[PDB]
């Protein structure tokens, strides 16, 4: 019924770009607060960005000018576009729901 | 009032002195958009709206043209061409209670952003998915209003702030609200540069024997020049004698 | 001066609550014996559709409101809001005009002993209240004999006494003697011949002459050309 | 950025023992704190939302008790399947802050 | 953001033609003297373009 699936991870050279996907089922993405949260190995969990239901976008202080979030209406898939990846950006990325419940994808691996 | 249910007060048919608002030192935020913080006593508007609501310290900067935020999208939106001034000050000593104050609520979940100057007070259960709620909270069914829970021990960003928004709108219709410029004491029998309600000039103000009608303010001579005037404060008719001049 | 003044010796409608148009400004003359007429309504529709003027003196104070009131089919008196203010033997004359959003009201009270016809004489109406309404007005009605006039932009010569009141006036568009008085700027003129105006025969018909051409200029060949 | 540190870093307790950790905040949060359980190789799971309410599907043996600015987690009975990393994350402040983590093992 | 380019943000009166003002005195927006301390009614006269 409800499950978040992620795809698009891989090995990217520094200075490159990548796009992730987060397809949802059982609920409406546009009517709920979405977020992308990563976790570098060997340390704690780190928030990155969120998007509002109306379309307002915000990002963390470390990802100003580099990360972009978007959403395609018809297939109900959440995307995260990143540009100019650095060595510290190697982390396991997740897509989650901000409030009312916590829904977590299976996770994908991004290595820089 | 709450931020989602902010009250609007219409101000008209009165004189307003905006100098006491600036020279008060009790407001934490005093910024005006479109107009200057000073020189507000020389402006006239048809109507003035006064909106008031209570938010936390972090959401104060969200009320501005060209800015976004939860409050800006779902609680109170200003237009891009907004003109006016925003008044805000700390209110921890009045809006906070021990154990949390729940009287103030905020709207969090909405399908689309609010249009500028919109007041939404709907208490419908928000549908977060394809399953209808039917007025029952649960999974994918969240109540749109949440409690702030202000406490006196809260930090600066978490302290409640009372915010008053002043709206300045104009139209061809006559200005009902205007500001009072300072009126110096009247001086008599000297060559001075005077200005009154409708005219300016230079001359000598002397007491007259003219009998103006109770509604009349200005006097005119034969060749369309001003010879007498009524003081806007004291009901005294004053002749305008031109200052002594001549060729050498 | 030139302003909206009622033309001298013109027709005014005699009444004994119909709706009348508000074309350029309306002069109201009322004769009272027992305070019959109480107030007026000004607006365009006056059916709770837009802002309308309601000035009612209910026997103790004059009340002026600009709210979008829902009026009856025949409003009468028995025995969104932006502004609100609370204050035959006699003749009460009134002037109502609305220029640039300013509703100017002029009035004058005098005792009379003649009820057969409006009195013949001269009097000046002073302004008392000014209304910053900013509201378009096209119709009105009277709330309860009275007379209704209309104001026209005609030039008048006003005689001012030593006290500043108007004692006499001249209608510059009434008759050529008044034209002489307006040209010479004197209420009494001397004998002689004077030039006052110019006579022009007004056209009676309008003729538009263009050639009868069914063929249209090929703008589609130029604007909608494939290659430029 | 808001300053937030968890305490302690790691601890070990037996099955059914009483485990108590604390979450320390420099700035006072009224009630905006959530607790998460990150299994090894699995995503964190929300247990307590708004620091006083039980999420549906979570056993009652997990509770959050406010202690002024700091918030303390409560474990009535520890089990070998409860080995996870403990996080407290304050909400309504940007950036959202997730702590370093607290590891509880079975001895 | 390139913060090297600055413009004057507050001044009491308009400049004369071909006038060059390089003063960095703290602008006094009220009756209280600033004494070189920025704060309420005390603003730095230069603003960065960014
Ligand atoms: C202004 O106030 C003075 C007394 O303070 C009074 O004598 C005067 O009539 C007032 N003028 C008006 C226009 O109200
Ligand atoms: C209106 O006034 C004219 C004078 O110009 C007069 O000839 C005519 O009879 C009047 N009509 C009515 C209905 O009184
Ligand atoms: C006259 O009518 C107005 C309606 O706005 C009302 O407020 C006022 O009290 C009335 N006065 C009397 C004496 O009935
Ligand atoms: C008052 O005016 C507003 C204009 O936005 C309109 O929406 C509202 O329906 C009006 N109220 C009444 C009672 O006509
Ligand atoms: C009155 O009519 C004019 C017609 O040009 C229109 O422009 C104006 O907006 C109207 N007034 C109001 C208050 O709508
Ligand atoms: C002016 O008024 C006085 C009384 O105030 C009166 O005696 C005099 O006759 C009046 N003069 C004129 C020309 O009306
Ligand atoms: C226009 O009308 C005249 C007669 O009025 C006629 O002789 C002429 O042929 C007409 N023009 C065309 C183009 O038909
Ligand atoms: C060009 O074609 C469009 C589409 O049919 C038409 O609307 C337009 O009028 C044409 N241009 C001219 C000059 O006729």
């Amino acid at each position: 019924e409800v499950q978040l699936v992620e795809s698009g991870g891989g090995l990217v050279q520094p200075g490159g770009s990548l796009r992730l996907s987060c397809a949802a089922s059982g609920f409406t993405v546009s009517s709920n607060y979405m977020s992308w949260v990563r976790q570098a190995p060997g340390k704690g969990l780190e928030w990155v960005s969120l998007i509002y239901s109306g379309g307002s976008t915000y990002y963390a202080d470390s990802v100003k000018g580099r990360f972009t979030i978007s959403r395609h209406n018809s297939k109900n898939t959440l995307y995260l576009q990143m540009n100019s990846l650095r060595a510290e950006d190697t982390a396991v990325y997740y897509c989650a729901r901000i409030y009312g419940d916590y829904a977590w994808g299976q996770g994908t691996l991004v290595t820089v | 009032a709450s931020v989602y249910a902010w009250n609007r007060k219409r101000i008209s048919n009165c004189v307003a002195d905006y100098s006491v608002l600036y020279n008060s030192a009790s407001f934490s935020t005093f910024k005006c958009y479109g107009v200057s913080p000073t020189k507000l006593n020389d402006l006239c508007f048809t109507n003035v709206y006064a909106d008031s609501f209570v938010i936390r310290g972090d959401e104060v900067r969200q009320i501005a043209p060209g800015q976004t935020g939860k409050i800006a999208d779902y609680n109170y939106k200003l237009p891009d061409d907004f003109t006016g001034c925003v008044i805000a000050w700390n209110s921890n000593n009045l809006d906070s209670k021990v154990g949390g104050n729940y009287n103030y609520l905020y709207r969090l979940f909405r399908k689309s952003n609010l249009k500028p100057f919109e007041r939404d007070i709907s208490t419908e259960i928000y549908q977060a998915g394809s399953t209808p709620c039917n007025g029952v909270e649960g999974f994918n069914c969240y109540f749109p209003l949440q409690s702030y829970g202000f406490q006196p021990t809260n930090g600066v960003g978490y302290q409640p702030y009372r915010v008053v928004v002043l709206s300045f709108e104009l139209l061809h219709a006559p200005a009902t609200v205007c500001g009072p410029k300072k009126s110096t004491n009247l001086v008599k029998n000297k060559c001075v540069n005077f200005n009154f309600n409708g005219l300016t000039g230079t001359g000598v103000l002397t007491e007259s024997n003219k009998k103006f009608l109770p509604f009349q303010q200005f006097g005119r001579d034969i060749a369309d020049t001003t010879d007498a005037v009524r003081d806007p404060q004291t009901l005294e008719i004053l002749d305008i004698t031109p200052c002594s001049f001549g060729g050498v | 001066t030139q302003d909206l003044f009622l033309p001298f010796f013109s027709n005014v409608t005699w009444f004994h609550n119909p709706v009348l148009p508000f074309n350029d400004g309306v002069y109201f003359a009322s004769t009272e014996k027992s305070n019959i007429i109480r107030g007026w309504i000004f607006g365009t529709t006056l059916d709770s559709k837009t802002q309308s003027l309601l000035i009612v003196n209910n026997a103790t104070n004059v009340v002026i409101k600009v709210c979008e009131f829902q009026f009856c089919n025949d409003p009468f008196l028995g025995v969104n809001c932006t502004f609100e203010y609370v204050s035959f033997k006699n003749l009460r004359e009134f002037v109502f005009k609305n220029i640039d959003g300013y509703f100017k009201i002029y009035s004058k009270h005098t005792p009379i002993n003649l009820v057969r016809d409006l009195p013949q004489g001269f009097s000046a109406l002073e302004p008392l209240v000014d209304l910053p309404i900013g509201i378009n007005i096209t119709r009105f009605q009277t709330l309860l004999a009275y007379y209704v006039g209309y104001l026209q932009p005609r030039t008048f010569l006003l005689k001012y006494n030593e006290n500043g009141t108007i004692t006499d006036a001249v209608d510059c568009a009434l008759d050529p003697l008044s034209e002489t008085k307006c040209t010479l700027k004197s209420f009494t003129v001397e004998k002689g011949i004077y030039q006052t105006s110019n006579f022009r025969v007004q056209p009676t018909e309008s003729i538009v002459r263009f050639p009868n051409i069914t063929n249209l200029c090929p703008f589609g060949e130029v604007f909608n050309a494939t290659r430029f | 950025d808001i300053q937030m540190t968890q305490s302690p870093s790691s601890l070990s307790a037996s099955v059914g023992d009483r485990v108590t950790i604390t979450c320390q905040a420099s700035q006072d949060i009224s009630n905006y704190l959530n607790w998460y359980q990150q299994k090894p190789g699995k995503a964190p799971k929300l247990l307590i939302y708004d620091a006083s309410n039980l999420e549906t599907g979570v056993p009652s043996r997990f509770s959050g008790s406010r202690s002024g600015t700091d918030f303390t987690f409560t474990i009535s009975s520890l089990q070998p399947e409860d080995i996870a990393t403990y996080y407290c994350h304050q909400y309504d402040n940007l950036p959202l802050t997730f702590g370093g983590g607290t590891k509880v093992e079975i001895k």
